[PDB]
């Protein structure tokens, strides 16, 4: 659920908030629409594609759905027990709190003006 | 689909666009959650719970489940003929496009920095 992936964000980029990634670039937050500004946001919308399919499953609700995870010293891991949703849905979260990890954060493109630049 | 409440919104509140909507407050777009801002950041997060209840049926996916409106005068209507989703997701577009005409605007709610004001 929508909780435990800021815990993933929590456990790959420790020194931040997941409020720097909630809104952020044209992809990371909600919705999302246009070119990516970054790097980081193009990680952000593969998530928002990820959560696209997920939602093919039956009564799959991304942002609800708790899964079954774990973090030990920076390593995520999506364990067996999940279902066909939850198993999804944690492989979303999982390879995006990766995909933060590893791209570069342009301060510059935290709240930008979504108008201008992502029509 | 979003495309729709798109056009309700263009027709209660024909003087402003629709992206004055999409980064206003901590609810109408990006962040949802913490605090509504106003009177109209209020609007949005009651359409947020709207569209988590009519999440429930199956398959019922509001931001892109199609349904039968009408917006005449200003006078919004969704007709008899959608479904249990459709039926649902429309009334939560309806209520919400007007509420975005009554409720005042507030400039400086818009686009603010969700981090440190939805906590
Ligand atoms: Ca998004
Ligand atoms: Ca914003």
């Amino acid at each position: 659920n929508r909780w435990q992936f800021k815990n993933m964000i929590s456990c790959t980029v420790p020194s931040r908030s997941w409020w720097d990634f909630a809104d952020y670039g044209c992809y990371c937050g909600r919705g999302g629409s246009g070119t990516p500004v970054d790097d980081l946001d193009r990680c952000c919308q593969v998530h928002d594609n990820c959560y696209n399919e997920a939602e093919k499953i039956s009564g799959c609700n991304p942002r609800f759905r708790t899964y079954s995870y774990e973090c030990t010293a920076g390593t995520l891991t999506c364990t067996g027990r999940n279902n066909a949703c939850a198993a999804s849905v944690c492989d979303c979260d999982r390879l995006a709190a990766i995909c933060f990890a590893g791209a570069p954060y342009n301060d510059n493109n935290y709240n930008i003006d979504l108008q201008a630049r992502c029509n | 689909n979003t495309y729709q409440f798109k056009n309700m919104i263009q027709c209660t509140v024909p003087k402003r666009s629709w992206w004055d909507f999409a980064d206003y407050g901590c609810y109408c777009g990006r962040g949802g959650s913490g605090t509504p801002i106003d009177d109209l950041d209020r609007c949005c997060q009651v359409h947020d719970n709207c569209y988590n209840s009519a999440r429930e049926q199956g398959g019922c996916r509001p931001k892109q489940k199609t349904y039968s409106y009408e917006c005449k005068a200003g006078t919004l209507s969704c007709s008899g003929s959608n479904n249990s989703c459709a039926a649902t997701v429309c009334d939560c577009d309806r209520l919400a496009a007007i509420c975005f005409a009554g409720a005042p605007y507030n400039d400086n709610n818009y686009n603010i920095d969700l981090k440190a004001r939805c906590q």
